RNA sequence: UUGGCGGUACUUUAUAUCCAUCUAGAGGAGCCUGUUCUAUAAUCGAUAAACCCCGCUCUACCUCACCAUCUCUUGCUAAUUCAGCCUAUAUACCGCCAUCUUCAGCAAACCCUAAAAAGGUAUUAAAGUAAGCAAAAGAAUCAAACAUAAAAACGUUAGGUCAAGGUGUAGCCAAUGAAAUGGGAAGAAAUGGGCUACAUUUUCUUAUAAAAGAACAUUACUAUACCCUUUAUGAAACUAAAGGACUAAGGAGGAUUUAGU
């Protein structure tokens, strides 16, 4: 069991990506640059379009893994502002102390 | 019933304890750090604590420490009565029995020189003990009364006729003062290959930093990192600035001068080249001139620095506008 | 042990090999913690253990550099009320010089064994080598 | 008022550890942290795995050894060492101490693919820094 | 059913000169039984001293030194040194250095804790050279400097390549040599449009 | 894997080797609850038909 | 570097007060719990490998998956067999392997070669393992073997040594000649096995047994085939039978073990002992020399495992030095035992601790008590936690030395290792202590030791509802305490005697008086009489009468001192 | 998810809400309240529901001299362990409602004549084993104070005696009950009269008195009378 | 008698603060943004001081919790007549905070009173006493000081948060649960905060803030609006930036009000 249903659509999002990565370079590549005739941009426009669409990178949103927070997380630990404050404020994470300057 | 530790009191027989863990503890602490016992010391003993035990507290009272029992066991008034009950101290009732009976005796010895009956700055530049001297003396705690008292009865002890004895009394409780010295120290006089006189000294302004190169014989030539001062300083308040050591002492066009200022603004560089030349400068110049550089701020370094900002408000004083209501 | 010891220890075998030896010129290990007091036992450790085996070392301590970030204190608004937090992070420099191979192999596993924990080494070997046997002779 | 990781004060009468008596802004200045890894120094990188699996150890201790426990672990990794030492009241007999050792290391080394040791020292009772 | 009675520390029965190095061999947490010192630590309470070392969580959390002191750390080079060799008695400075081996490789690697050993930042590789080491014509200098571009340093006279683009260190490295061995030979190379510089 | 961590705990503590005091405290919420006559209704069977 | 550590335990053994292994059931009970705890954690990992899976080390560690031992190839094929076989699952292989020839599909020779050695080695039973063995004539091996079309040297060679490791001594001689019959050749494997057979086998005449041993090994040279050192090993181990004719024979073999340029190695020797020294060895009076040549042969070689008895030759050597009562034999085997890694050999846990107790002993007994503490603190408890009797021999060494200053802490350290309330133990103890006069402080010092084997007492009775005081202990502690500056608990401890109706000793009863005069109490002195009115000992009346000469008595006293006399 | 579980501490403490603000306030007529329970009371280490059998940890380690091996209890056995355990778990919450009764004073509802003990022992070890305490009144008064409004201390009036002719009283006033009954049990017995009894029994004459407007006529009376006085009187 | 109050007096007083003094702003214009209102088929919460660029260090899909339509019924896990629920109650709570507040008190154990509802000080001393928490000290801003941060008890506002997570009670279980697709509009209307400009201490250009040459009121100063192109990210431009034109209003802002030592 994952914290909750939309920390479980994440991570379909994050293994669907994984799978089309390669798939989505290549494609996106032909359309990439100003070398190649217009039809074939054209068309390579609607291969990348067709893909499914939890495949598309832009749709993976970052949450605390602990709580599922949508906002609030930072990238380095990938916890909430709230978590953690938690684990910081007991000792538990390895060098962080209060900023007092 | 209140239910919490008591203070757990420390006989003679626990602290000798203490003593003897200590004095076999040393033993093996030498015996680690491969030295000789005879002659291991506190100084090595702390030395030797800290590499076996890093620790990077910032407050050091919370750090290992592996100290002789006397130093962090805090030394307890012992029991004022025998096994028969009978206070040791015929002041034992009072409450304060060290603090009066040092009353009793400063006043006898007051009755007696009034009765028996010069200058009286036997010792100058001294201050009378604290009441936190005080009360370490009688190992007893004092109010801001008590101890004014006590002053009061000595002052009159000192007015009175005084023989040795009294002088001596009343120099147990006076502590020596120094009065720091508020004086330049002057810098060296290194001398260069060609055999010239030169002192140097490094001068800080905001983040600017300066180190200046004063020569003893010059016609005025300030060059400030490899330049012309008038060409690195293209605002008169910086050349100014750069003027006033020379000017104030009129030894204008008599030194040059090789300036190196890394970081900050115009005016933060040329300040802090201002202090690195004065600094420098004293080496060439007499006492009497040095504390007249002192008392004009030509030596001094400026405390006063940005100050940071603070989350809530829109600057370091700034303040977010208190909304309308 | 007071009348029990060994009598002819096991020592590891070291065969000397035919290929020619690695030459550092410099190796500078960079080790960082959040300690200031550890690395000045680790720089006594390592400065020790350098001296015993002929190493030539220098130290110097780069400046240190502390890390601020911002975090919201409430769980729900409050937005002007704020905790800050920091990650410090301090640095010693032991600088070796004229190296071997094989000297370096065994000082860099003897002093990276005993790396306390919580601190991060950093080696940066510089190796001395001759030119390419082709570029030594134009060749058109 | 500021609520975070404080031990309020009663009639006198609750016992604190050192850990649990000094507030947040007192770490690194009467007391260390727990967890002692190279992730949080600057440029270094996996300090999200170093966290997640701490929070992990925690969990899985307190529940293996249910009760006894006198203290918060410590967390020490070095190389791809992890070390857990922790303070343990004396209520298990000695024999089921090394059940639950050789029990968490071996299945705490499958499950993170490192080599894993606890360290316990035994305590009579809790120790108690003041009462608050 | 009677509890379980711990033993007395085995400290007590420690003499003033044991073998120390062999009481820590390696590295271990601080253990109160097994340390003759009455050390302590904590901020005290007021009317109170440091804690006691039993039951120190502070003292725990310290990554101690008790393995490696004075005697152990010479015990222990002592035997590290048959593994060392020598070097060079000729190469007794840096510049006699840059005479016999002008080719300067730096690699790195890092040290840090963890399941995973790999860095991505231990592939790069940089190589150094000085021109002068090089045998270059009069053309031939021009011609490498113009095509290295920045890489050259006219102040040292150091030429640098630094090369990450190949996954590993062993490619890294074997490519700068490579991209030197071209540029060194194609300097030397005269184009017929060079003529109309 | 949040489902590797549920999945292995919740086997840990069926084998005894792992004591879960959350779980604990909610499993006797449902035995209280239960009695109360609050309990799960079964799938199917629910107050609306 | 370093060197073992004196005041502490094994390694293996967690470092706390409360985790040491006092006594040694607790120390392999402590080692079970620990494998047992390692048993529980791989049960879990190859019960749901599933978890187990996520692999985040660089490089990847092998031994930290989990492992998968069922096999996964569905299909009968010869394949699909022959991964059976490398597992190891013998029902399973049969069953494919029937199936295999019901179909009649080819199979090489050399796949149903792996078929018999998982069968032949493991006797037709599925490998033992912990989960929540004769010969069978008819079996699956006996019968794989026959329907196999061809047949080649290495598949009778096979069957000879899976019968002979399943005790099929008979059959696998048999299968031998078949072997010889078809021309094949043997290997050296299948020569050892032969040979442990005819040892086994309980032949009539020796000569002939002898003889017959022999002819294998000709039999070993005519095919080219040459001995390893398992092969002289299993000769050496056979004639131990035979310790008085084995003797000649034996010597010879060592000889040709070094000509052919096999080494011997600690099992070698191991068996050259034995049938030497032998344990049951009436004629003691001049025992053989050789010990000591091989102790000479050894010096300061280093040996590794190389045969299944090394480890058991340190154990019979130090056992045979103490028979012979030679502590620089000792010296020489121990010594031996530190060179290089050799301790290593020392044995298992039955033959480690039976090394060191026997070591230890002889050292008490022939060893200077200066140099007797050394190796104690040296030995204990860093090497083995010693029984109870390793102290008595500890103690009495004391005794014969005139050391009997230190017998107080000698009971400190025996407390640790769990014999605080040993009879024995604390018997000996007071005997000694109490045993002779000594000076005052040192009486004293006894007296707190009495006290403390007072308390042992005093709490196994109040424990134990029935509790019986021996009658010896009762004297000591008594006379320990009238000694020590402890009389009035000596006058306590007297009325303990008509508690639990033991005997007072004639000595203890005068020697309470004596205390008495010099204190002068008559009170006291009555309350002697008493005692010894209640068990109508003889002397009593004297005592009495010795009461009323040494001190004045009231006319109270005497009224009551009369009653008591009448008494 | 394993990592949103909290431990037993914290989840007492939020579902009691014992230190919420409604309680602190007394916002609310308690009933029906949540009571807390130990749910490791009665768990031996190394018990599951599966049943498992773990050698060193929940079974002998060696039995009979045979080292024992993992195992699982059968479905009947395991059922039968289950079914024990619930035995006992029902056995300490019966025990938890019953309690031992105490006598009433002068009322079913007020604390006037009930026995609180004998008051606590002295600084040297000096017990009163042989006094009796009984209260004599307890009221709730009320001082405003700008900070908490309405605030509440329990005084309490007590007496003290021996039965021998020795009897003291005092008032000790608290915030909490408890408290205010040691506070006037210990004080009442640093105020003890002794008081004159012809022959053990009475009186020695009858005494008329008036203490502030309080009139009290005490009449000698022969044995066999008994106490028929106010009810504080015969306390 | 205690507390609260007094358009009852008499003394202290506030330190960027109540009045006075000082500087730059808000209040007017154009934009950006929040809230309210209107309004939409179409979230939720914060919403005197202590909400209003607030939860968001952040909404094109996703995020998402909303609306419409279509679909699924053991429906994330080892097992479970179970899974799941952003469903109600912050007036059941934990967790984490705001506020008086850098205010000086809080709580507990004793002792005393011609009774005590409470109160308990005098220093040339008259009933108060000995300890905890806060303050202080200490540590941080890598000499020293000062300063700044941090720290700040117990209570007050049933203050804020069941939508960080967890959880008591009650409710849904073919639906208040799960998944897919498309939408979630609009003002220009009031108001909060901010940005920019109104210019000459200015405008543009080169330099570098030195100096110089031009510009300087009808379009000179002057839009981060609308519109038109190009570029960046993306599958999607509805987003952002850079140019181009086009010009509007703005000529230093009533009552009143914010911040700074
Ligand atoms: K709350
Ligand atoms: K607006
Ligand atoms: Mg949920
Ligand atoms: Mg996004
Ligand atoms: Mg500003
Ligand atoms: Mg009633
Ligand atoms: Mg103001
Ligand atoms: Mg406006
Ligand atoms: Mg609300
Ligand atoms: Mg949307
Ligand atoms: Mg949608
Ligand atoms: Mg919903
Ligand atoms: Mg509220
Ligand atoms: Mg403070
Ligand atoms: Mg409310
Ligand atoms: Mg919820
Ligand atoms: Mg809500
Ligand atoms: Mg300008
Ligand atoms: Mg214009
Ligand atoms: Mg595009």
């Amino acid at each position: 069991y994952y914290v909750d249903w939309r920390m479980l659509r994440d991570l379909k999002r994050r293994k669907m990506a994984y799978e089309y990565a390669d798939e989505r370079l290549r494609i996106n590549s032909l359309r990439k640059n100003t070398i190649l005739p217009k039809d074939l941009q054209e068309m390579a426009g609607d291969e990348i379009a067709a893909l499914p669409r939890d495949s598309c990178p832009v749709r993976i949103r970052n949450r605390c893994v602990m709580t599922s927070r949508p906002r609030g997380v930072k990238r380095r630990w990938r916890l909430s502002r709230i978590v953690f404050r938690h684990l910081a404020d007991h000792g538990l994470l390895s060098g962080v102390q209060r900023a007092i300057w | 019933n209140v239910q919490a530790s008591r203070q757990e009191s420390y006989t003679e027989d626990f602290i000798k304890k203490q003593i003897e863990e200590f004095n076999i503890g040393k033993r093996h602490l030498a015996n680690m750090m491969g030295e000789d016992p005879e002659t291991f010391a506190e100084e090595d003993i702390d030395r030797a604590i800290a590499y076996l035990f890093p620790s990077g507290l910032f407050e050091k009272r919370a750090r290992p420490m592996m100290k002789h029992p006397e130093h962090i066991f805090p030394k307890q008034r012992a029991t004022q009565w025998g096994e028969d009950g009978r206070p040791f101290h015929f002041l034992f009732y009072t409450g304060k029995q060290s603090y009066y009976s040092l009353m009793h005796d400063v006043y006898g010895k007051v009755m007696q020189l009034e009765k028996h009956r010069a200058e009286s700055r036997d010792l100058i530049g001294s201050r009378w003990l604290i009441k936190e001297e005080l009360e370490e003396m009688l190992v007893e705690k004092l109010s801001d009364e008590d101890y004014a008292q006590f002053i009061r009865l000595l002052e009159k002890l000192l007015t009175l006729p005084c023989g040795p004895a009294e002088e001596e009394f009343v120099q147990r409780f006076r502590r020596s003062v120094t009065i720091q010295s508020k004086k330049q120290l002057i810098e060296p006089v290194q001398y260069d290959e060609q055999g010239m006189a030169f002192s140097t000294s490094e001068g800080r302004r905001k983040s600017a930093t300066a180190q200046a190169v004063v020569y003893e014989h010059g016609s005025g030539k300030i060059h400030v990192n490899g330049v012309d001062y008038l060409i690195y300083f293209p605002i008169t308040q910086d050349r100014e600035q750069l003027m006033f050591p020379f000017h104030f002492l009129d030894r204008l066009e008599r030194h040059d001068v090789t300036c190196t200022v890394s970081g900050g603004g115009r005016s933060a560089q040329a300040g802090a080249i201002r202090l690195a030349m004065a600094r420098a400068l004293c080496s060439f110049v007499t006492e009497d001139e040095v504390e007249w550089m002192r008392q004009a701020g030509l030596l001094t370094p400026d405390p006063r620095i940005r100050e940071r900002k603070k989350p809530g408000q829109e600057g370091a004083r700034r303040k977010f506008t208190w909304k309308k209501r | 042990l007071h009348v029990d010891v060994p009598k002819d220890v096991t020592r590891p075998t070291i065969t000397t090999s035919d290929e020619p030896d690695t030459l550092y010129k410099r190796l500078s290990i960079l080790v960082k913690a959040h300690d200031r007091a550890v690395l000045d036992s680790y720089e006594y450790f390592a400065v020790l253990a350098a001296k015993e085996l002929g190493i030539s070392i220098k130290v110097h301590e780069p400046p240190r550099k502390i890390e601020r970030f911002t975090l919201l204190k409430s769980v729900h608004i409050f937005k002007k009320h704020r905790v800050q937090y920091e990650m410090r992070t301090l640095y010693r420099c032991l600088e070796l010089k004229h190296l071997t191979g094989s000297t370096a192999s065994v000082y860099l596993e003897y002093i990276q064994r005993n790396l306390p924990e919580g601190v991060a080494m950093e080696v940066t070997k510089t190796q001395i080598q001759q030119l390419p046997e082709h570029i030594k002779e134009p060749m058109w | 008022k500021n609520r975070a990781a404080r031990v309020r004060v009663a009639k006198g009468n609750k016992p604190v550890s050192y850990e649990e008596a000094h507030a947040p802004h007192y770490i690194a200045h009467r007391k260390g942290w727990l967890s002692l890894h190279t992730g949080n120094l600057d440029g270094e990188d996996h300090a999200a795995e170093r966290t997640l699996e701490d929070v992990f150890l925690r969990k899985f201790m307190m529940g293996t050894f249910p009760g006894c426990l006198a203290d918060q672990i410590v967390l020490k990794r070095r190389a791809n060492q992890v070390d857990i030492c922790a303070l343990v009241l004396r209520q298990l007999p000695a024999h089921k101490f090394y059940f639950l050792v050789g029990y968490s290391e071996t299945l705490l080394s499958h499950f993170y693919k490192c080599p894993v040791r606890l360290h316990l020292q035994t305590v009579p009772s809790k120790v108690v820094y003041k009462y608050i | 059913p009677m509890r379980r009675k711990a033993l007395p520390p085995r400290t007590e029965k420690m003499d003033t000169d044991q073998d120390w190095p062999s009481v820590y061999p390696t590295a271990a947490p601080f253990k109160p039984s097994a340390v003759p010192l009455p050390v302590r630590m904590g901020y005290p309470v007021k009317k109170g001293v440091p804690m006691a070392k039993e039951g120190n969580l502070e003292l725990l959390k310290i990554p101690n030194f008790l393995h490696l002191t004075p005697v152990a750390i010479k015990r222990h080079c002592a035997a590290l040194k048959d593994f060392c060799t020598e070097w060079p008695a000729a190469l007794d400075s840096d510049e006699k250095c840059e005479e016999h081996f002008p080719v300067e490789i730096d690699t790195a690697d890092y040290v840090s804790s963890g399941p995973s050993i790999r860095n991505p930042k231990a592939r790069a590789v940089t190589l150094r050279v000085k021109l002068s080491s090089l045998n270059l014509d009069n053309h031939a200098k021009k011609k490498l400097i113009k095509l290295v571009g920045e890489r050259y340093c006219k102040a040292t006279d150091v030429l640098t390549i630094t090369t990450d683009r190949c996954p590993l260190k062993r490619q890294n490295y074997d490519y700068a040599v490579y991209l030197l061995t071209v540029l060194y030979h194609e300097s030397w190379k005269t184009e017929d449009w060079e003529n109309s510089k | 894997n949040h489902n590797t961590y549920f999945a292995l705990m919740g086997n840990l503590r069926f084998l005894g080797l792992y004591r879960d005091e959350h779980q604990d405290f909610k499993d006797e919420q449902r035995r209280l609850k239960k009695l109360r006559g609050k309990g799960k209704p079964r799938k199917g069977e629910g107050k609306r038909a | 570097t370093v060197n073992r550590d004196p005041t502490a335990a094994p390694y293996v053994f967690h470092d706390d007060p409360y985790l040491i292994p006092t006594s040694a059931l607790e120390s392999r009970s402590f080692l079970l719990a620990k494998k047992s705890g390692e048993t529980a954690a791989k049960f879990i990992i190859n019960s749901y490998p599933k978890y187990f899976q996520k692999d985040i080390a660089e490089p990847h560690i092998p031994c930290l998956m989990p492992e998968y031992f069922e096999p996964q190839i569905e299909d009968v094929s010869e394949a699909a067999l022959e991964e059976r076989i490398r597992l190891r699952k013998v029902r399973a292989s049969v069953d494919m392997f029937d199936q295999l020839l019901q179909a009649g599909t080819t199979v090489s020779l050399e796949t149903t070669n792996s078929l018999l050695d998982l069968l032949c080695y493991y006797g037709d039973q599925e490998p033992p393992a912990d989960y929540p063995g004769p010969w069978k004539a008819q079996n699956n091996a006996e019968r794989i073997f026959a329907l196999m079309p061809e047949k080649n040297a290495r598949s009778y060679c096979t069957m000879i040594r899976g019968m002979v490791k399943h005790r099929a001594y008979a059959q696998a001689l048999n299968v031998y000649t078949e072997l010889l019959n078809n021309r094949l050749s043997a290997d050296v494997y299948t020569f050892n096995a032969l040979i442990e057979a005819k040892t086994f086998i309980l032949n009539e005449k020796f000569e002939e047994k002898w003889n017959d041993i022999l002819d294998l090994l000709k039999h070993m040279v005519a095919q080219k085939v040459k001995p390893n050192l398992q092969t002289f090993n299993t000769i050496l181990k056979g004639l131990r039978k035979c310790y008085s004719l084995g003797r000649i024979p034996a010597l010879q073999i060592l000889r040709e073990m070094k000509h052919i340029g096999i080494e011997p190695s600690l099992a070698t020797y191991h068996h050259i002992i034995h049938l030497f020294y032998p344990r049951d060895l009436s004629a003691i009076k001049m025992p053989s020399l050789i010990i000591y040549d091989i102790m000479n042969e050894l010096e300061g070689r280093t040996f590794s495992p190389q045969d299944l008895d090394d480890g058991r030759f340190f154990q019979l050597a130090m056992s045979v030095c103490s028979s012979l009562r030679d502590l620089e034999l000792a010296y020489q085997v121990h010594r031996l035992l530190n060179t290089g890694d050799n301790r290593k050999l020392v044995g298992h846990d039955p033959l480690r601790k039976v090394y060191y107790s026997k070591f230890f002993s002889l050292i008490c007994s022939l060893e200077q008590i200066d140099v007797t503490l050394k190796w104690y603190k040296d030995l204990i408890p860093s090497v083995f936690l010693p029984h109870y009797q390793i102290f008595i021999g500890l103690l009495q060494a004391l005794d014969v030395a005139n050391r009997l200053e230190l017998v107080p802490q000698i009971w400190k350290d025996s407390k640790e290792y769990s014999h605080t309330f040993r009879d024995a133990l604390r018997e000996e103890v007071l005997m000694l202590m109490a045993r002779d006069k000594h000076p005052p402080e040192l009486q004293v010092a006894f007296a707190d030791c009495a006290a403390d084997i007072k308390s042992t007492y005093e709490d196994q009775s109040a424990r134990q509802p029935a509790f019986d005081w021996p009658a010896n202990p009762l004297q000591y502690i008594a006379v320990l305490f009238l000694r020590g500056g402890r009389s009035q608990e000596a006058w306590k401890m007297l009325e303990l005697f008509k508690k639990h109706k033991k005997i007072p000793r004639n000595e203890l009863l005068e020697e309470f008086m004596d205390t008495a005069k010099a204190s002068g109490s008559t009170a006291l002195a009555i309350e002697v009489v008493k005692l010894a009115s209640a068990f109508s000992l003889p002397i009593g009346e004297s005592l009495a009468q010795r009461v009323v000469m040494d001190f004045t008595v009231d006319p109270e006293q005497k009224e009551a001192l009369g009653n008591l006399t009448e008494l | 998810s394993f990592f949103t579980k909290l431990t037993a501490e914290e989840l007492w403490k939020g579902a009691l809400a014992e230190t919420g603000a409604g309680a602190r306030k007394g916002r609310g007529k308690r009933t029906k309240k949540k009571k807390r329970k130990d749910l490791n009371r009665g768990q031996i280490i190394g018990e599951g529901r599966s049943g498992f059998l773990w050698p060193g940890l929940n079974v002998p380690l060696i039995k009979s001299g045979v080292v024992q091996n993992i195992g699982q209890r059968s479905k009947e056995e395991q059922q039968k362990v289950e079914a024990t355990m619930v035995e006992q778990r029902e056995e300490w919450d019966r025990k938890r409602k019953i309690k031992v009764k105490r006598e009433r004073g002068w009322s079913g509802n007020t604390w006037g004549g009930v026995s609180i003990g004998p008051p606590d022992p002295g600084p040297n070890g000096e017990t009163y084993e042989d006094f009796d305490t009984r209260i004599l009144e307890v009221r709730n008064v009320f001082n405003m104070t700008a900070k908490e409004g309405r605030k509440k201390s329990v005084r309490v009036l007590v007496a003290v005696g021996n039965g021998n002719g020795a009897a003291g009283f005092a008032i000790g006033k608290a915030a909490d009950r408890g408290d205010a009954f040691r506070k006037a049990k210990n004080r009442a017995i640093h105020y003890l009269h002794y008081i004159e009894r012809y022959e053990g029994h009475t009186i020695f004459h009858d005494i008329s008195l008036r203490f502030k407007r309080t009139q009290i006529r005490m009449k000698k009376q022969p044995r066999g009378y008994g106490l028929r006085c106010h009810r504080a009187i015969i306390t």
